């Protein structure tokens, strides 16, 4: 995150990371106690970690948990295009223990989760590079980013932007998501209670003026979340 | 009264209901409280929720 803030212990309890080869790689959320949603091009041996905050300090509320299963959605198709449907679940070996800094993001129906991103103002988390091709954060980063309007989205890039994805940052530039963050939450906060909006996705070049970032719409998944993450 | 206007007055979600009124509901994790509209929590730890002190 370029331009974010650095986020208190607990202030995103359901933000996870996932490590690799490569340290904080992607972010993802925590659905339940057994499956987490990221992007599907992020997703070898993963590591998710829970309860994070100083990824270069080993402190105690983080939960390590392997990854047992990968579900990338069903249309997704990386040699079509890696950025299209990018979401994926995420089963843990065992389950998370469920506390104040290990908390499941809210997913709402389609309807709702659809009338919240249009509440315009969501927050966007992750220990992603701080500056566009600079270094990743150790703290938690956070940042609340406006959702802008589909034709100023389409102007602002070559590539295809479909339906099921969505633009949000400032027209300035200097405040985006940016590699490293991919995977991790956009959620908007009705009163008091947090609900997952959108999947950070993609964009060219962080925070740059003119340019900005591409995030999966959940409203489109959501059925799909529920039905492969229900426990009971 | 209309979930159209300010949800409802329903702090999660609104559905509209018979003779002009509306049945507000939670997400997982929460109960409607006895004023009708708010949401409380009904588990230890809620999704969505920042407990840990700001
Ligand atoms: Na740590």
């Amino acid at each position: 995150v370029v331009g974010g803030e650095d986020a208190k212990p607990g202030q995103f309890p359901w933000q996870v990371v996932l490590n690799g080869k490569v340290d904080a790689f992607c972010g993802g959320s925590i659905v339940n106690e057994k499956w987490i949603v990221t992007a599907a091009h992020c997703v070898v041996k993963i590591t998710v970690v829970a309860g994070e905050h100083n990824i270069e300090e080993t402190e105690h509320t983080e939960q390590k948990r392997n990854v047992i299963r990968i579900i990338p959605h069903h249309n997704y198709n990386a040699a079509i295009n890696k950025y299209n449907h990018d979401i994926a679940l995420l089963e843990l070996d065992e389950p998370l223990v469920l506390n104040s800094y290990v908390t499941p993001i809210c997913i709402a129906d389609k309807e709702y989760t659809n009338i919240f991103l249009k509440f315009g103002s969501g927050y966007v988390s992750g220990w992603g590079r701080v500056f566009h091709k600079g270094a990743s954060a150790l703290v938690l980063q956070y940042l609340r980013v406006p959702l802008v309007d589909r034709a100023t989205c389409l102007r602002s890039t070559k590539f295809t932007i479909y339906n099921n994805m969505f633009c949000a940052g400032f027209h300035e530039g200097g405040r985006d998501s940016c590699q490293g963050d991919s995977g991790g939450p956009h959620v908007t906060e009705v009163e008091g209670t947090s609900f997952l909006t959108g999947i950070i996705s993609w964009g060219e070049e962080c925070a740059m003026k003119g340019k900005y970032g591409i995030y999966t719409k959940v409203s489109r998944y959501v059925n799909w979340i529920k039905e492969k993450t229900k426990l009971t | 009264v209309t979930c159209n206007i300010k949800n409802g007055r329903c702090e999660q979600f609104c559905k509209n209901s018979a003779d002009n009124k509306v049945v507000c509901s939670c997400t997982e994790g929460y109960r409607l409280a006895e004023n009708q509209k708010s949401c409380e929590p009904a588990v230890p730890f809620p999704c969505g929720r920042v407990s840990v002190s700001q």
